[PDB]
Protein backbone atom coordinates (compact mmCIF):
# COMPACT_ATOMS: atom_id res chain seq x y z
CA UNK A 1 0.00 0.00 0.00
CA UNK A 2 2.48 2.62 1.55
CA UNK A 3 4.87 1.83 -1.80
CA UNK A 4 2.41 1.99 -4.09
CA UNK A 5 1.02 4.98 -2.98
CA UNK A 6 4.92 6.64 -3.84
CA UNK A 7 4.63 4.83 -6.68
CA UNK A 8 1.18 6.22 -8.55
CA UNK A 9 2.41 9.92 -7.96
CA UNK A 10 4.70 9.12 -10.33
CA UNK A 11 5.09 11.48 -13.37
CA UNK A 12 4.53 9.23 -15.79
CA UNK A 13 0.50 8.26 -16.44
CA UNK A 14 1.60 4.62 -17.92
CA UNK A 15 2.98 3.44 -14.22
CA UNK A 16 0.58 5.76 -12.12
CA UNK A 17 -1.83 4.06 -13.91
CA UNK A 18 -0.79 0.41 -13.36
CA UNK A 19 0.01 1.56 -10.01
CA UNK A 20 -3.99 2.62 -9.54
CA UNK A 21 -5.05 -0.26 -11.17
CA UNK A 22 -3.34 -2.42 -8.43
CA UNK A 23 -3.61 -0.84 -5.43
CA UNK A 24 -7.25 -0.61 -6.18
CA UNK A 25 -7.17 -4.64 -5.43
CA UNK A 26 -4.80 -4.22 -2.83
CA UNK A 27 -7.33 -1.88 -0.98
CA UNK A 28 -9.85 -4.27 -1.41
CA UNK A 29 -8.31 -6.90 0.76
CA UNK A 30 -7.32 -4.40 3.32
CA UNK A 31 -10.66 -2.67 3.98
CA UNK A 32 -12.32 -6.17 3.65
CA UNK A 33 -10.31 -7.96 6.04
CA UNK A 34 -9.64 -11.37 4.05
CA UNK A 35 -6.95 -12.80 3.09
CA UNK A 36 -5.38 -13.83 -0.38
CA UNK A 37 -3.66 -16.83 0.81
CA UNK A 38 -7.42 -18.49 0.91
CA UNK A 39 -7.53 -18.23 -2.99
CA UNK A 40 -5.77 -21.06 -2.66
CA UNK A 41 -8.22 -24.02 -1.15
CA UNK A 42 -6.84 -26.73 0.85
CA UNK A 43 -10.68 -28.20 1.30
CA UNK A 44 -13.03 -28.37 -1.48
CA UNK A 45 -16.61 -27.41 0.04
CA UNK A 46 -18.75 -30.57 -1.44
CA UNK A 47 -22.74 -29.54 -1.91
CA UNK A 48 -25.28 -31.54 -0.18
CA UNK A 49 -26.36 -34.77 -1.81
CA UNK A 50 -30.29 -33.19 -2.54
CA UNK A 51 -28.48 -30.55 -3.91
CA UNK A 52 -26.99 -32.98 -6.51
CA UNK A 53 -29.61 -35.21 -6.59
CA UNK B 1 -82.72 -9.91 -42.87
CA UNK B 2 -82.23 -9.96 -39.60
CA UNK B 3 -83.55 -12.88 -37.75
CA UNK B 4 -83.44 -11.03 -34.32
CA UNK B 5 -85.08 -7.58 -35.39
CA UNK B 6 -86.60 -9.20 -38.88
CA UNK B 7 -85.74 -5.45 -40.30
CA UNK B 8 -83.60 -5.54 -43.04
CA UNK B 9 -80.00 -4.27 -42.59
CA UNK B 10 -79.11 -0.78 -44.03
CA UNK B 11 -76.55 -1.44 -46.66
CA UNK B 12 -76.11 -4.66 -48.76
CA UNK B 13 -74.14 -7.38 -47.50
CA UNK B 14 -72.16 -9.47 -49.38
CA UNK B 15 -72.41 -12.94 -48.83
CA UNK B 16 -71.93 -16.88 -50.71
CA UNK B 17 -70.21 -20.17 -50.15
CA UNK B 18 -66.47 -19.51 -48.74
CA UNK B 19 -63.73 -22.61 -47.74
CA UNK B 20 -63.16 -22.68 -44.30
CA UNK B 21 -61.09 -24.87 -41.93
CA UNK B 22 -60.73 -26.12 -38.42
CA UNK B 23 -57.01 -25.85 -37.33
CA UNK B 24 -55.17 -27.88 -35.03
CA UNK B 25 -55.23 -26.00 -32.14
CA UNK B 26 -58.09 -26.80 -30.17
CA UNK B 27 -59.20 -25.33 -26.72
CA UNK B 28 -59.95 -28.88 -24.98
CA UNK B 29 -56.17 -29.80 -24.83
CA UNK B 30 -54.38 -26.16 -24.75
CA UNK B 31 -57.06 -25.60 -21.39
CA UNK B 32 -55.18 -26.09 -18.22
CA UNK B 33 -55.09 -24.74 -14.46
CA UNK B 34 -54.45 -26.15 -10.93
CA UNK B 35 -54.21 -25.52 -7.57
CA UNK B 36 -51.36 -27.15 -5.62
CA UNK B 37 -49.53 -29.78 -7.59
CA UNK B 38 -45.81 -31.37 -7.89
CA UNK B 39 -42.59 -29.63 -7.40
CA UNK B 40 -39.15 -30.01 -8.58
CA UNK B 41 -36.98 -31.83 -7.03
CA UNK B 42 -34.11 -29.70 -7.09
CA UNK B 43 -35.77 -26.14 -6.39
CA UNK B 44 -39.43 -26.55 -4.52
CA UNK B 45 -40.91 -24.44 -7.97
CA UNK B 46 -43.70 -25.66 -9.57
CA UNK B 47 -43.46 -27.23 -12.62
CA UNK B 48 -44.67 -26.11 -15.91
Amino acid sequence: ERELLEEMKHPSRARRAKARKRLEVVRAFLDSGNRPEWMILEAVPVLPPDLRP
Amino acid sequence: YDGRTGEPFEGPIVVGQMFIMKLYHMVEDKMHARSTGPYSLITQQPLG
